[PDB]
RNA sequence: GUGGGAGAGGGUGGUGGAAUUCCCGGAGUAGCGGUGAAAUGCGCAGAUACCGGGAGGAACGCCGAUGGCGAAGGCAGCCACCUGGUCCACCCGUGACGCUGAGGCGCGAAAGCGUGGGGAGCAAACCGGAUUAGAUACCCGGGUAGUCCACGCCCUAAACGAUGCGCGCUAGGUCUCUGGGUCUCCUGGGGGCCGAAGCUAACGCGUUAAGCGCGCCGCCUGGGGAGUACGGCCGCAAGGC
């Protein structure tokens, strides 16, 4: 397969019972489709550099995590989906690149 | 010229591969928010080339204001 | 064949699996019969899309799996309903044949936003009811009436006009 | 007779009038002047002068209402935009500071022939 | 995509000597592959015309290969010929 | 083959803020917009400025460049799905398999058409204003088609390098991109600048040839009429060949 990273944020007005029962939602989904969690971090929340969700700030979430190839964008959806779902971002996992060096 | 600030020497091993780089992205920001070209960046074609498309992919998931406002002027 | 059948589902959890095309002669819209749990079915709703393969429904919770629905209530914003359901459960309250059908362009309290298909913007109520996705009318227009009047054959209305006649005679006319 | 002590001033000039008007420490309006407000008739509205005279009254009664620390807001380039804001802290009137906005978009809207031959 | 292993599962499939890293039963083999896949991508995405073009001067290069083969000995070439399945 | 690589080549879906008009609330005056200077036009039913919020189509700032990719035309928010071209190292595989291409085949600006969506803004036409002698246009104020998407359909052009494609021969200095290296600079590919030779009526071209040589294609032979008339074929038509 191939793995991105995922990047997903959602509200921060979320409290418990919501972190919980959405992001769970979201694993469940994340694997209904096909893939298998590699490193979850969660930075948690953050003021965002620009209003966003009419909110200042919010709750980012990132998954290195790969899949089978085309059912990305189809899972990508998948998630959007739940409004809460301030945003959906899916990036193809290149390592990295040590400029000044 | 463009020699009183100069932005290369500021930042050691440095990955062109996180996005998440807040604090070092935040670090071409200059004002109004811009992308301070290569007559400040220190930076190649391989640079502003990758640098950007993270610095893209950053204004995208947000963590840097793709421009915002300048104070005094 | 001269009848209708369904328009409103209300008694959830029982699963629907899109029975089959049975595209339909009555209301501009095609449909399927649809297959629920029990045996109990329902010559239902086109809604564009969920084929043969029977396999959804709608309901309480929700699932907001195209085609499927629930009230405007468990309604994510943003979305293409029809099921167009106005006041509190008269059945589907417009979007028949009606491709375009109404958006929840923004939905506030008890009350939620339509952009109304057929061609304006306004709101329902609470726990109220749609179901979204499609219609189901393949352009559902245009086709040729050449040679003869397809009207005529319409066993609809050849109801012909007038309004010139060499008259006193109707309504306005 | 609504009396503040701070807010803001707001400034904005073409090249053909120019504007100024006090804004409460938020945004909603208070009071201001422009080229005709100041008996300037199709030309002059266009002065840097004029940019003063108004900035000027503009202040006097930006005071009226006890009105005196002020910020102050940019829009676009005024012929005179600076004997104007000039004329501005001059009136003394605490002239706490100034801010750069004069806003353009990000490149999606055609102009009108005099704003074309861009590229 | 063509998957590498898969790559190889071919050149090897061709190869009348395991060695033959660039013969034309690869050239061949290749080519058509490529061929096949590319068109099916085609089709939907009805549009595709840079590729579509491209795909084109490459049925080309095939040919011109199978050419050289009849050429030769169109022996093999019937060979090869049938085992891919080209011309009807 | 394989291993490295770079791009606005492509198409499919997908979001994202900048600003832009109109919509609802706030607040607040008497002006606004506008030009060579006006006026036309808006505005006390309060506009123009500012505060917020809304709806929405379009485009895509900085980075971005004398930079990049692409057969040609062209092509730049980001994101993933399928896809094309092509470049440098290994020297591994094949074994001249080749280069030109009449007809043909497809591609393919912008206008325009067909239909089915959209249509913020810009905009022939159409409308005012202004103008001068005259104003059917330069200037200002209005606004349709079209400009936007899907689909089908037209293929035109200073379609430019005004200059077919292939290889191979002939000082150099320089800048820059990209790939390899013993990485003070050498090496392959790419782009601009200056430049011997040499070509050239002339300018100017100058290993990115308008130098020297081989194949293959195309197209030339005084101006207007003229790229037209007519025959033919093409197309919804406008027109096209």
């Amino acid at each position: 397969m191939r793995r991105y990273e995922v990047n997903i944020v959602l509200n921060p007005n979320l409290d418990q019972s919501q972190l919980a029962l959405e992001k769970e939602i979201i694993q469940r989904a994340l694997e209904n489709y096909g893939a298998r969690v590699e490193k979850v971090e969660e930075l948690g929340l953050r003021r965002l550099a620009y209003p966003i969700a009419k909110d200042p700030q919010g709750y980012f979430l990132w998954y290195q995590v790969e899949m089978p190839e085309d059912r990305v964008n189809d899972l990508a959806r998948e998630l959007r989906i739940r409004d809460n779902v301030r945003r959906v971002m899916v990036v193809k996992s290149q390592e990295p690149f040590l400029a000044n060096a | 010229p463009s020699r009183k600030a100069k932005v290369k020497a500021t930042l050691g091993e440095f990955d062109l591969r996180d996005y998440r780089n807040v604090e070092v992205l935040k670090r071409f920001l200059s004002e109004t928010g811009k992308i301070l070209p290569r007559r400040r960046t220190g930076l190649s074609g391989k640079e502003q080339r990758i640098l950007a498309k993270t610095i893209k992919r950053a204004r995208i998931l947000g963590l840097l204001p793709f421009t915002e406002k300048l104070v005094r002027k | 064949q001269y009848r209708i059948i369904d328009f409103k589902r209300d008694k959830d959890g029982i699963p629907g699996r899109v029975a089959t095309i049975e595209y339909d002669p009555n209301r501009s819209a095609n449909i399927a019969l649809i297959n629920y749990a029990d045996g109990e079915k329902r010559y239902i709703i086109a809604p564009k899309n969920l084929k043969v393969g029977m396999e959804i429904m709608s309901g309480p919770d929700a699932d907001i799996k195209i085609g499927n629905a629930l009230p405007l209530e468990n309604i994510p914003v943003g979305t293409l309903v029809h099921n167009i359901e106005l006041k509190p459960g008269r059945g589907g309250q417009l979007v028949r044949a009606a491709g375009t059908s109404a958006q929840v362009l923004g939905k506030e309290g008890k009350y939620v936003i339509v952009r109304l298909a057929s061609g304006e913007v306004r709101m329902i109520l609470g726990k109220c009811r749609a179901t979204v996705g499609e219609v189901g009318n393949g352009g559902r227009t245009d086709k040729p009436f050449v040679k003869a009047g397809n009207k005529h054959h319409k066993m609809k209305a050849p109801n012909v006009r007038g309004v010139a006649m060499n008259a006193v005679d109707h309504p306005f006319g | 007779k609504r009396q503040v002590a701070s807010g803001r001033a707001y400034i904005h000039a073409s090249y053909n009038n120019t504007i100024v008007t006090i804004t409460d420490p938020d945004g909603n309006p208070i009071t201001w002047s422009s080229g005709g407000v100041i008996g300037y008739k199709g030309s002059r509205k266009g002065t840097p002068y004029a940019a003063q005279l108004a900035a000027l009254d503009a202040a006097k009664k930006a005071m009226a209402y006890g009105m005196q620390s002020v910020d102050v807001i940019v829009r676009g380039t005024g012929a005179g935009r600076e004997q104007a804001i000039r004329a501005l802290q001059a009136s003394g009137l605490q002239v706490k500071s100034i801010v750069d906005d004069t806003p353009v978009p990000h490149n999606g809207c055609r102009p009108k022939k005099k704003f074309r031959k861009a590229s | 995509p063509i998957t590498k292993e898969e790559k190889q599962k071919v050149i090897q499939e061709f190869a009348r000597f395991p060695g033959d890293t660039g013969s034309t039963e690869v050239q061949v083999a290749l080519l058509t592959l490529r061929i096949n896949r590319l068109s099916e991508h085609l089709k939907v995405h009805k549009k595709d015309h840079h590729s579509h073009r491209g795909l084109l001067m490459m049925v080309g290069q095939r040919r011109r290969l199978l050419r050289y083969l009849q050429r030769e000995d169109p022996e093999r070439y019937r060979a090869l010929i049938e085992k891919l399945g080209i011309r009807g």
